[PDB]
């Protein structure tokens, strides 16, 4: 999680109404560098 | 919402609790309103009913035209001193809180408001943005 | 040919559409069945827009203007500014008007020749409206009621007033108006005629809650049954 | 944010603003009607005894010719002597309606 | 959307910053931060602040008449859409901010 | 009982004020809602493409250009802190080449030395 | 799997733009902290004798315990939190510049903002930008998690349009998008003659 | 002390009180309505709230007692 900025949106919400109207949003920025597969792991179902 | 209220109405910052005076907009002759009640207000323990831009209430005139004191009848909030969120992000707020006097339908008694009116109460009642020379 | 319409469930047509000779502007909301109830009665004759006003659903009481031009009130935005101008034909002025009495269709009462305004609007004001709407500006109260938009709906066959209208001002501003004027109501008994109702030469749109003597007197005044 | 000015400059306490009151001035007709003013139980002196300027009530007309003589007079008046500061000066310091900016300035210094 | 200026020291509002105030005048008060909307409800002239844009401009501390800043201006009549002409505005604004 | 009008225009001056009906509105067909052929309304559309709130209603699909194939282009509303629509202006060109003459004049007067 | 036991995974092979996603974090830390706030009690009357801000009355004659469900003081935060349906409004390309540019916003800027972010640096990576607050605090691990559920809410089905981001700096009243606007709106100084 | 508009009750006094005893009893005179014979009083007693009005409210119920 890296932080929150403000965005506006062209809200396209039919039967709203902010429809055809902007938005200003709060949002989540969350920094994704992309992650490396390293191993497997088996799962087996038992009655435990 | 309310009766003549035209679709719904989104959250506003609520300004005007029960007891609080607000002055009249319109040219029905009260100078101004005393909320005894809120529209629409949920029950919660404490929570005194508030009321903000677009809501209706009621209210007594206290100060104003004698043939309209003593009297209970219904008001709709068109500006206010909290202040409240537009969408298109501005936080905004007018200098005074005030409301116009509406039969329980919508309609103004007055056949005039001054001063601003909220785009979001002018959306919301026909009635007012159809008697508002100013709009936000 | 008067039409009886409710834009979802309220009789006040003409506070979320204009009419004028060659467009009618319709807000935005829900569905589009108070388009389709002006599409109805006017086709591809005129071009029908979808519109909001500052985001509202009321421009009919934001906006005014006539088959020559249209005005609107300084809160719209640039969005909607530039939808109104892409929509329309370049025969149709617009224009933004820097003025305080934003509601300019409470406040101008206008056809395509002459127009009645607030009593204390901007001397730029009248004058852009001169300009832009090709109209002579009348400062007016329709029997005391400034809101002139609100409490007069107008076309250039005839015009109708609030009904406390008095008569010698029924007949002054039919002088002004050079048009026979009526004093009724609209959607059953409400004096508020201008947001009740949407009119031009060729058509007028009520509220569904309009009774029948009052479509009656409508339709005389503003001549709209054909071969009158 | 502390206490005085929090406690003075509310929404509530609000007072007229100078654009306000310098349009007021401006013309002849509006300072004619706020001196000869219709009474008024709720104004001071019941609306009489009016300081356009610093757009507060007086109680009589000594009240009045004494604050005449008040250094809070003569801040107020030296406050609306040049160009009031509208929108239009905010607008034109960014580059922004610079034309309407100066020929605001021009028309006022000329009228 | 659109950038406002604060109308106390003309710096840009952006979308979601500041508030706003509305008098009885339906004039509205942009503000870029509660600075500026704090010193305009103690009734502080911004002309005499040198923070502000308006006293370097009145003072003389920046340029005020030009001809690059003329170009920006609230379009009140508008014009149709057309793909060169906002493209040429865009190059046009990269020239004017360059040359400002 | 005694206590139970449309007033006429004495003409004011002689300027023609006639009423205006566009051509296409009065060749125009009456509505039908009988016909299998009839003008197709909005809510026609709006029907077949999911209901009254579900239908997406393009409104860019309607507005008049000097080309349809920019019809759905996006106009830009900023750029380093300007309002694209306020520097939006006809004949900008012209404007433009004043400024850009009158720069290199000041250039090649010394105005940057 | 086996085919990719050193290749990584972009974000992109993963979530896409519009899709509703659920945050899976270990929320922010407060500490022990009271019944007022833990709980939202409500504070007791001024100058309450051993205090006001605590819950009053405990517990009946029976059953002679204080139940579970009375409301005490203790650790508030650093809770594990399962948050779900965040739309995603934007992922992110870290090579792309103009990350925080959109169709109507043509500044060419990425998505850090002036100062950068505060407490957590640049963003040098792909991103992902979700509608709304999310559990945990910046700098903090979270795992986003696919819906569990086709969502039948038409939000989840909206295509986000994007207008503007704002970058400018949450370490002030930032009132400028770049450095550039910045310098451009200020004029020389005089650090430069 | 309890009667929330005790404004209203004043021409009630007018009604049954002559007005050759209400001038005698405040030295007040030539009131033509019980809605200004309080503010007339009012401002004769110094009963003005803060910011010039009359304590009318007050006054009256003083009237009443």
């Amino acid at each position: 999680k890296a932080g929150m900025t403000t965005i506006v949106r062209d809200l396209d919400r039919p039967g709203s109404k902010f429809h055809k109207r902007e938005v200003v949003e709060a949002v989540t920025v969350v920094d994704t560098p992309p992650v490396v597969v390293v191993g497997v792991v088996g799962y087996v179902e038992t009655p435990r | 919402s309310g009766n003549g209220a035209q679709g719904t109405k989104f959250r506003i910052s609520l300004g005007l609790p029960v007891g609080a005076i607000m002055n009249c907009a319109d040219n029905s002759g009260a100078r101004n309103l005393y909320i005894i009640a809120v529209k629409g207000s949920g029950s919660r323990l404490n929570r005194l009913p508030a009321a903000s831009l677009g809501d209706m209430v009621m209210a007594t005139v206290k100060k104003g035209k004698p043939e309209l004191r003593k009297k209970v009848m219904p008001a709709i909030v068109v500006r206010q001193a909290k202040s409240w969120r537009r969408r298109d992000g501005v936080f905004l707020y007018f200098e005074d809180n005030a409301g116009v006097i509406a039969n329980p339908k919508g309609e103004m008694k007055g056949s005039a408001i001054t001063g601003p009116v909220g785009k979001e109460c002018a959306d919301l009642w026909p009635r007012v943005a159809s008697n508002s020379g100013v709009v936000v | 040919m008067a039409t009886r319409t409710q834009f979802e469930n309220s009789n006040e047509i003409g506070v979320f559409s204009k009419l004028t000779n060659t467009y009618c502007l319709v807000a935005v909301g829900g569905s589009e069945n108070f388009y389709s109830a002006f599409e109805a009665e006017l086709g591809d004759a005129i071009p029908i827009v979808h519109t909001t006003i500052a985001g509202t659903r009321i421009i009919g009481r934001m906006t005014a203007g006539n088959r020559r031009g249209l005005l609107v009130p300084t809160q719209t935005t640039d969005q909607e500014l530039q939808h109104l101008r892409n929509s329309l034909p370049d025969s149709v002025k617009i224009q933004r008007v820097e003025e305080r009495l934003s509601a300019l269709g409470n406040v101008i009462c206008c056809n395509d020749y002459v127009a009645l305004v607030h009593p204390d609007i901007d001397r730029e004001t009248e004058e852009l409206i001169s300009d832009v709407l090709g109209v002579e500006v009348f400062r007016q109260t329709i029997s005391g009621n400034i809101l002139v938009g609100s409490y007069c709906s107008l076309s250039n066959q005839g015009g109708l007033v609030h009904p406390q209208t008095s008569v010698q001002d029924q007949e002054e501003l039919s002088s002004l108006l050079q048009v026979p004027l009526v004093a009724g109501t609209v959607n059953r008994g409400s004096s508020v005629v201008g947001a009740g109702m949407v009119v031009n030469d060729y058509l007028a749109v009520t509220g569904l809650d309009t009774t029948a003597p009052e479509l009656s007197v409508i339709e005389s005044i503003f001549r709209l049954q054909d071969a009158q | 944010m502390g206490r005085y000015s929090v406690k003075r400059y509310k929404t509530k306490r609000r007072t007229r603003d100078l654009d306000l009151i310098y349009n007021d001035l401006s013309t002849k007709e509006s300072v004619q009607k706020l001196l000869n003013q219709p009474l008024d139980e709720t104004k001071p002196g019941l609306g009489q005894h009016y300081c356009i300027h610093c757009a507060k009530y007086m109680e009589t007309a000594i009240a009045l010719k004494t604050h005449l003589k008040g250094k809070v007079h003569k801040r107020r008046v030296k406050e609306l002597r040049g160009v009031p500061y509208t929108q239009e000066v905010s607008d034109a310091a960014a580059g922004y309606n610079l034309n309407k900016f100066l020929n605001r300035v021009q028309e006022i210094t000329q009228s | 959307m659109r950038i406002y200026q604060c109308h106390f020291c003309s710096s840009p509002c952006y979308p979601g910053h500041g508030i706003m105030f509305v008098r009885n005048d339906a004039k509205e008060f942009r503000f870029c931060r509660s600075k500026c909307h704090k010193a305009f409800k103690q009734r502080r002239n911004p002309r005499k602040l040198k923070w502000t844009k308006a006293f370097r401009k009145a003072a003389g501390k920046e340029l005020a008449v030009d001809s690059t800043l003329t170009f920006a201006q609230r379009r009140n009549v508008p014009v149709r859409y057309n793909r060169e002409l906002v493209a040429t505005t865009l190059k046009a604004m990269a020239r004017i901010e360059e040359i400002r | 009982s005694q206590s139970r009008h449309v007033a006429q225009p004495q003409a004011r001056d002689d300027v023609k004020r006639t009423p205006f009906i566009p051509e296409s509105v009065k060749n125009l067909k009456k509505y039908d809602p009988e016909d299998p052929n009839r003008r197709k309304l909005a809510r026609d559309i709006e029907a077949e493409n999911g209901g009254a709130g579900v239908f997406n209603v393009n409104l860019k699909d309607k507005y008049l250009l000097e080309d349809d194939e920019w019809k759905n282009d996006i106009m830009p509303e900023i750029l380093d802190g300007k309002n694209v629509y306020d520097f939006l202006d006809p004949e900008i060109a012209a404007k433009l080449q004043a400024l850009e003459e009158e720069e290199e004049k000041l250039e090649n007067e010394g105005f940057y030395n | 799997a086996r085919e990719h036991f050193e290749k990584t995974v972009a974000v992109d092979s993963v979530f896409e733009q519009n899709e509703m996603i659920d945050a899976i974090a270990v929320t922010k830390g407060h500490g022990f902290e009271g019944v007022t706030h833990r709980w939202g009690t409500k504070k007791l009357p001024r100058k309450t004798h051993r205090g006001l801000r605590k819950v009053a009355c405990i517990g009946a004659w029976h059953p002679a315990h204080v139940m579970w469900s009375v409301a005490r003081a203790g650790q508030r935060g650093y809770h594990s939190r399962t948050s779900i349906n965040h739309k995603i409004y934007r992922v992110g390309k870290g090579d792309d510049e103009a990350n925080g540019a959109t169709s109507f916003d043509r500044t060419k800027k990425t998505i850090t903002p002036m100062g950068g972010f505060v407490h957590y640096g640049e963003i040098k990576n792909d991103f992902i930008m979700v509608k709304g607050c999310i559990p945990g605090n910046r700098k903090r691990i979270v795992t986003l998690r696919k819906s569990l559920y086709t969502n039948t809410s038409r939000k989840a089905l909206e295509e986000v349009s994007l207008k503007w981001i704002d970058t400018a700096s949450k370490f002030g009243k930032g009132r400028f998008q770049t450095p550039a606007e910045k310098h451009a709106f200020m004029g020389t100084l005089k650090k430069d003659l | 002390e309890h009667v929330t508009h005790p404004e209203q009750y004043i021409p009630g006094v007018l009604k049954r009180c002559q007005v050759k005893h209400l001038e005698r009893t405040y030295e007040i005179s030539g009131w033509k309505d019980a809605t200004e014979f309080i503010e007339i009083l009012a401002r004769k007693q110094g009963r003005l709230l803060k910011g010039g009005e009359p304590d009318e409210s007050g006054v009256s119920k003083q009237i009443l007692n």
